């Protein structure tokens, strides 16, 4: 998955110095949760 | 089925940036070489209440000779064994002159604590690996010495440990090895050897019987200790330095004459609010009077420093100068 | 021999009065304790050497690397933390 | 000894990443303390 | 109090991190920037010294908008 | 209740093993000074 | 590997400076080679 290294930090309110920092595997974890959230009709900001 | 989130991209990664010898370093243009290592407790466990064993200097001038092609110790003469600090390193630098006849090459051994002067611990010579080496004469039975707790014995041809305790059931515990001649590396990275005393070397030979080492001759003698106790005696002298070429500043002038009036003095430009210089021009710091005016202002700047100029002056019109000088202890 | 002695490391009745902060002033300024057994080696080294001498320690390493941050380093012991 | 009930829960939206949160704690205390069918007035020592 | 936005959005971007001054926007909180208890007291220091004053090390909490803190130091 | 087994215990434990000035020897008697450096494009 | 050899001072205290350097086995390349001298009280800036 030679595109696992491209995250979005501002969506989420992350500064770019701790980007670097935290585990691949947690960025593209917080984006397939989302996507999967969204897919199933489900407003993700009524779920707070 | 409605598409997804557009999101924007950027990347982010962040990627993962022998101890006898240590550093080697070759003399440019000439064939001294150097080896430059750290000496600690936590480095050389075997080395028992800071002492570092003769055997452990030897087994370093063998790779040394190994890496310089000069196995064979000409010559060994220890001056003194190293005795490793509890608290700190040692720095020890070994100096291996340039080959000079049958391509002998003189080594020496200087060590020192961090700033304390070098001291040499081994001096002699290497000889070249020779074609045929015999074994020396044997003079006693074979007896098998293993040490518990070798660390890193593959990384020396033979454990210093392990070299110290051959060599002790042949020089005898209660005499330091100080001479060493004609030390042959025959194997690497032995474990368990077998001394074989001969008149005054010693043989060093596998549990498998294959040829270890050999020392044609080894003697031994008592030894002491010293290190620095006396280096704590500290003598003021006065380097001169060149007075700047400055002809004003800003300074308040006393000719002290007592320590009493200086005090005075003091005390009146404490409470002085104006922020001036002031500067205290005495006699010979021999004089007693001048001596106690002068530790009299060394205190007084000590509680207030930055404005006060304790200069000994036999013409005051460098005063200003001194000053400017930004030592405030001038003679 | 004139020897301007330390803190000594023995407590005496000069030493009675010096506080912790009093400890924390001196080593700062890299005046350290100094040993009994020591003080007595000192002692004699002082009398085979004679004069005005200072026997007590002094942190060399902590005094420089002071200096190298910047710290102000008193003009007597500059010479023993150069810059 | 007797294990009766027990409960677990997350800090969720707070004041930072480690930072806790009473009402969350609140919330596990009264879910266990139903789940363990007890009332608060019958324990008498609690390992904080 | 235009300098004083420049040096704190300035301040802020070297902060976090961030390529530039301009990519701090003044509408975000500082919660929302990615501010928590260790960046807040170093900027205090940064901010502080380089302005000479003094300050609580809690400036994010109480003023959550970049203009409302430039309004105080300006006071 | 009676006591427990009684093992008996050895040790085991796996030890973990100025860019233009470099290491600055000083020459032992002399005034020399020689550094080494190892200088890269890294 | 490059190295840098001040030998004992000469003249005015000043110690001299050789830059040698080589690549593995290749031949000792001095580089930049003259004199420390010691610093003055007051060092007299040139005129602009």
């Amino acid at each position: 998955l030679h595109d696992a290294g491209e995250f979005d930090a501002g969506f989420f309110g992350i500064s770019p110095r701790e980007a670097v920092a935290m585990d691949p595997q947690q960025r593209l974890l917080l984006e397939t949760s989302w996507e999967a959230l969204e897919n199933a009709g489900v407003d993700p900001i009524a779920l707070k | 089925d409605l598409p997804t989130y557009a999101f924007e991209h950027r990347h982010y990664w962040l990627e993962p940036a022998d101890p006898l010898l240590g550093t080697v370093v070759s003399t440019p243009g000439s064939d001294r070489l150097t080896a430059v290592a750290q000496w600690s407790r936590r480095a050389q466990p075997w080395a028992v209440d800071g002492l570092v064993p003769n055997a452990a200097l030897v087994e370093a001038a063998i790779r040394l000779g190994d890496l310089a092609g000069t196995p064979v110790v000409g010559e060994l003469v220890v001056d003194a064994p190293v005795v490793l600090p509890r608290r700190g390193s040692r720095e020890v630098q070994l100096i291996v002159g340039e080959p000079g006849e049958q391509r002998r090459r003189p080594i020496e051994v200087f060590s020192r604590e961090a700033d304390e002067p070098w001291t040499r611990h081994a001096h002699g010579t290497l000889a070249p690996a020779a074609a045929a080496v015999p074994e020396p004469a044997a003079a006693g039975d074979a007896t098998d010495v293993t040490v518990a707790g070798l660390r890193d014995a593959d990384r020396y041809g033979i454990h210093p440990a392990l070299l110290d305790a051959a060599v002790r059931t042949v020089v005898g515990d209660d005499l330091l090895p100080s001479v060493w001649t004609g030390v042959s590396l025959l194997a690497s990275g032995a474990t368990a050897v077998t001394v074989t005393p001969t008149a005054t070397g010693l043989r060093l030979t596998d549990p498998a019987g294959q040829p270890v080492l050999t020392v044609e001759s080894v003697r031994g003698t008592p030894f002491v200790a010293e290190q620095g106790t006396t280096d704590a005696l500290f003598r003021v002298d006065w380097p001169e330095i060149p007075l700047p070429t400055a002809e004003t500043a800003d300074f308040l002038p006393y000719e002290a004459t007592s320590a009493e009036a200086t005090l005075s003095a003091l005390q009146a430009w404490l409470a002085d609010p104006a922020e001036t210089r002031l500067a205290v021009v005495t006699g010979d710091c021999t004089e007693p009077g001048a001596a106690a005016i002068w530790g009299l202002v060394r205190s007084a700047q000590s509680e207030h420093p930055g404005r006060i100029v304790l200069a000994d002056l036999d013409d005051p019109a460098v005063l200003p100068a001194v000053v400017a000088s930004g030592e405030p202890q001038v003679r | 021999v004139s020897i301007a002695w330390g803190y000594w490391a023995t407590v005496s009745g000069m030493t009675e009065h010096l506080g912790d902060a009093d400890l924390r002033r001196n080593q700062r300024i890299g005046m350290s304790g100094l040993p009994a057994d020591e003080g007595m080696a000192l002692l004699d080294a002082a009398i085979a050497t004679g004069g005005t001498l200072v026997a007590a320690k002094f942190d060399v390493a902590a005094l420089r690397a002071t200096a190298k941050a910047g710290g102000p380093v008193p003009p007597l012991l500059r010479g023993l933390a150069p810059l | 000894a007797v294990l009766r009930g027990s409960a677990v829960n997350q800090d969720g939206a707070s004041n930072g990443l480690t930072a806790p949160n009473g009402l969350s704690q609140q919330r596990v205390i009264r879910r266990a303390l139903a789940a363990a069918g007890l009332a608060p007035s019958d324990v008498d020592v609690v390992e904080a | 109090a235009a300098a004083l936005l420049d040096l704190v959005r300035r301040h802020a971007a070297e902060v976090l991190g961030h390529s530039g001054a301009e990519s701090v926007h003044s509408g975000r909180t500082f919660k929302d920037a990615g501010f928590d208890s260790l960046t807040a007291v170093e900027l205090r220091n940064r901010l502080a010294a380089a302005t000479g004053l003094t300050l609580s090390p809690a400036m994010i909490f109480d003023y959550p908008k970049p203009p409302a803190l430039a309004d105080h130091l300006r006071a």
